[PDB]
């Protein structure tokens, strides 16, 4: 509707428009189930890259930068598939960039001292780690209009955050199905270069790929340029 | 051994708290910062950037879309018929969709402030006419005709002196609740043809106008709020 | 920037000059002046080439007709002028490169001709093909010289709309006003020099948002010249 | 491969490499199980003697000096063979060098106040211990060229660091398998005497022994002194 | 009793973070130190430290590996004709393997800096003649010939006036990813037979160089990681 | 609510910490010394015997 009553007549507070408490907030950027056995857990382990153009709600945000850089916080919950905690021992070991990631449930990745891991109970309350700016580079970057060398067109690698191996404690399988909850919260934020912002449905993790079949205009329409 | 008792909240984790977590990697130095210019500090820093107001928003040009960046005037029209109108309805639906600033209202829920809507003639330099650009405050009935808003503040726009010009909304205010309304407070705007469009011999009998907006220093916004712009 | 009424110039650089109406309307991107890069220790051991001999210059790239139809255009820097002048084989031989810009974008047109341009600058300017995976091509995406023409100029060919690109140091071209743009732009990266081959660091775009009107019995191609003037250009050898 | 693409135009920070950081972060030196009846344990306690030249990886990382000093840092992270943590009652003593060291399950040895013991439960987060520098000289040394009086030929006694008995609370057995995991942290970290790194494979912990019938180029090979 | 409440990461152990465990043994008293020379502080102090180079690092020479710490230079050679030639690549495979830098660099993952390869003539002191070290930067095209050579950075070596010789690379940086690639930014190294091998009468007809480098003093090394060197 | 997070170690008894037990009775007062010769201070003093 438009009820046009309850004037403002006050100006609000320019720290909420302030890219810090825009970019704040922990949010869900992942969720990682090792459910006992079926399809992909008769291992007992998972490697999820730090991605964070998962939730296209979080990326078409970033995107209205060009470059920006930043400090991680992470934060775990994990229970059962159905909300039940368990005396269950895990590990969470952080995989750096260009690091020898785990193949195996028990690859001597899970011991290489320099990937540092973390470790809790199901019932300890949730671990929390604060992931630094990896970054080789000044900055992360959305785009690269370049090549890092075609296939390879806008991949940048300066980009690479590292990766988060999980899995249960222990010579055995565990007897528990698990799903756990990554929560993800950009501390010190700095944007540089804002570009517009996404106006057609994502289509790659990649790039900025649209279908050109259908393309939708940004707003919608009326019948005259009158009728309003 | 200090004595101390857990209070309640204890063990919670609450998306919105600001702690401090252990760093992950201690000894590592993080790759120190450069000069790049073109750094943002505040949201607002952008909305005060005009963008361009798709007014033509016709179902008619959907599969042509280029054409909603601006409307047409012609001879054919006579002097005193309207041209166009649309309301200062920035966060909603409508026109105002493409611009910059109207997208960054779907991730705030409240707002108010100053907006100054430009109009840009681009017709051939050989012709001449007047425009009659009114604003008509919010609550305010819309304008019967041509006269009827000369009377209400108005700005009138020989585009044969000047090929823009600008309007500036007094204020606006929105302030979002659902039970979906928007107790927004705001004008409508009018363009009418004061006297007919002009031209020798020569030149284009049809121009075109492109509208823009933007928030004034004085605009403002808070709480925020993931947007329902994608899918 | 450059219209009607402005006492007419003659700016000189190097071997050559344009015949460019002296307007003070010119864009400054991002509010910054093209300077010479900040020590690094890169350049502490290997002292970085600043060629001020045939790469300070003013290059004039092949007009383009415009044509009541046409759907705009674009270049990548620095891969337009890779291949012309000195600035190509200067910026090839010396793995590391870096450099401003004076962009100059420029119409010829009769009174009784009509259309709008629009001039702005992209850092980073990646496109996207219409889709299934499938990275554009390479001739598309670093075009060159001749530059390449927009398809679906209303999303950019990137997806993202048009009617927001003046978030960037963009400049107007109305026939009835002015009838060129100058834009200044202050290098743009993550690091201080990257490799002038594989990373364009921004894109140019003239894009008509007003289409080309005239009553026929008139030229019907309008042309658009774009000269190109770097602004302390640097290049690292390693060697 | 070899992309010679994104050059690194920025020095980076010496701290990275200051033996502090090097030889920073804790890592897994040894792994006890006792689960409850099969082959070495109807008994119900451990002995293991501080070994660092457990894992060749850390190992190797010393052997690049001569003499070394520092305080360590040891963590005990406990669970079943599974993963699963019980409400057990745990009891680890730290056998100080030219100590009595425990034979029995329940010998004189575990009362013995001298000998520091730590208790702590299943359930409890993991037990943290820092212990000195034991040795009698003024530092560690990875190197004897003499006799400590030949079987006994490089073997220097001042480097015994201590052992650690392990075992359950309780006059009873334990009924549940147990499975350790030990890690350690130097801290306060002081090297003399830089000497070449290994690149012949370990044979031995006590010595420096290699397969003299196969010994490896430290270099990979090639063709031509040409072809590159 | 003070107020406190328990935030996320209770209780985690965290094989990075730097805390206090307390003393297993309080009332000892570790035998203090005493001064011996040779401390290392940091292990760039090492890396400046020239070590061999096994630029013949030929796959006949596994049998005889001593052969792999230097070349060859015989009178056979005809003048102009390349010696040898390997790329400045430190922590990746090949001839800097058996330097002590090209292995401190598996400990880590990035690092940049000059370095400094040295070239030692052990023939007879009763040979002359001239070799041409030339140095191929980064994305250059190696040496075609001599001549191609000559016109890129490099020094022209009589080692009948100077028993040994040095080069400076002036930078490399090294920036690695997995998918195993190196962003590996570096230039290649050739040795051209300026003049034809000299020698008078009751000399060898062949004799030996040895190559050594090192790590310069604006060279860095960033983020540690155990190495694949053991198994 | 000062926000504080269990690091490892927590719980545990370790037969040689250096702590403060509180005071099964806070209000009694112990008998008070007195002066009494051969006092002992470190075992070295014997071994000099």
């Amino acid at each position: 509707n438009l009820i046009e009553t309850r004037c403002v007549l006050n100006h609000h507070s320019t720290q909420e428009t302030a890219i810090g408490n825009f970019f704040s907030r922990a949010g869900l950027v992942s969720i990682i189930t090792m459910p006992t056995t079926g399809t992909q857990n008769t291992d007992g382990y998972v490697n999820w890259d730090i991605d964070l153009m998962g939730y296209a709600q979080l990326r078409r945000k970033c995107e209205l930068f060009t470059y920006m850089r930043f400090d991680a916080e992470f934060t775990f919950v994990v229970a059962k598939p159905n909300g039940e905690l368990v005396p269950q021992l895990l590990q969470y070991m952080y995989v750096p960039p260009g690091a020898p990631k785990p193949t195996s449930r028990d690859s001597f990745a899970w011991q290489t001292a320099t990937n540092p891991s973390v470790f809790v109970k199901m019932t300890d309350p949730p671990a929390q780690v604060s992931v630094p700016f990896m970054s080789p580079a000044s900055a992360y970057q959305w785009f690269y209009d370049g090549y890092p060398t075609d296939l390879d067109y806008g991949q940048c690698p300066n980009n690479m955050m590292g990766t988060f191996s999980i899995r249960t404690v222990g010579i055995e399988k565990s007897p528990h199905s698990i799903t756990l909850r990554v929560y993800m919260r950009i501390k010190h934020v700095r944007a540089w270069i804002p570009r517009p912002l996404r106006n057609q449905p994502y289509l790659f993790k990649t790039n900025p790929n649209y279908k050109g079949n259908d393309i939708k205009c940004t707003s919608t329409s009326r019948d005259k340029i009158t009728t309003l | 051994g200090i004595p101390t008792e857990l209070k309640p909240g204890t063990n919670q984790f609450l998306t919105t708290d600001d702690g401090v977590s252990a760093p992950i990697l201690p000894g590592f130095h993080p790759t120190p910062p450069i000069h790049i210019p073109g750094e943002v500090h505040n949201l607002l820093e952008i909305c005060r950037v005009e963008t361009i107001l798709e007014v033509n928003n016709l179902k008619t040009n959907e599969t042509t879309p280029m054409q909603r960046l601006c409307f047409p005037v012609s001879v054919q029209s006579k002097t005193g018929e309207l041209c166009a109108a649309f309301r200062a309805d920035p966060g909603r639906d409508g026109p105002w969709q493409s611009t910059i600033l109207g997208q960054l209202c779907r991730y705030y829920t409240q707002w108010s402030g100053s907006l100054e809507v430009t109009f840009m003639f681009a017709g051939s330099f050989m012709a001449t006419g007047k425009m009659l650009i009114a604003y008509t405050p919010p609550g305010g009935n819309v304008p019967a005709d041509r006269i009827t808003a000369m009377l209400g503040t108005h700005v009138i726009w020989d585009f044969g002196l000047q090929s823009s010009v600008t309007l500036v909304v007094p204020w606006i205010s929105n302030t979002h609740y659902r039970a979906y309304f928007d107790y927004y407070t705001t004008g409508i705007i009018t363009i009418w043809y004061q006297t007919n469009y002009v031209v020798p011999i020569g030149a284009p009998t049809t121009a075109y106008i492109v509208a823009l907006a933007a928030a004034q220093d004085n605009f403002t916004m808070k709480l925020c709020k993931d947007t329902e712009d994608i899918e | 920037a450059c219209g009607y009424s402005d006492r007419v110039a003659q700016l000189t650089i190097g071997n050559s000059t344009i015949t460019t109406q002296e307007a003070a309307n010119i864009v400054i991107a991002y509010g910054e002046w093209p300077e010479y890069c900040p020590d690094t220790d890169a350049t502490a051991v290997d002292k970085p080439t600043r060629p001020d001999v045939s790469v300070n210059r003013f290059f004039t790239l092949d007009t383009k007709s415009w044509a009541k139809d046409s759907k705009g255009w674009y270049w990548k820097f620095p891969d337009v002028l890779t291949e012309v002048g000195v600035f190509g084989q200067n910026a090839q031989f010396h793995y590391l490169y870096r450099s401003g810009f004076c962009v100059h974008v420029q119409c010829n047109a009769s009174k009784f001709h009509q259309g709008a341009l629009l001039v702005a600058v992209l850092p980073e300017y990646v496109l996207g093909t219409i889709a299934e995976n499938s990275h554009p091509p390479y001739a598309t995406t670093q075009p060159g010289q001749v530059g390449a023409v927009l398809t679906h100029p209303y999303v950019l060919d990137a997806g993202i709309p048009l009617s927001q690109l003046t978030v960037c140091p963009h400049q107007w071209i109305n026939l009835r006003t002015n009838n060129c743009a100058t834009i200044i732009v202050p290098y743009m990266n993550t690091v201080p020099f990257d490799s002038a081959l594989n990373h364009c660091n921004f894109g140019l775009l003239v894009i008509p948002v007003v289409p080309l009107d005239f009553n026929t019995g008139a030229t019907s191609e309008i042309p658009i010249t774009v000269t190109i003037a770097p602004m302390c250009a640097e290049f690292a050898g390693l060697r």
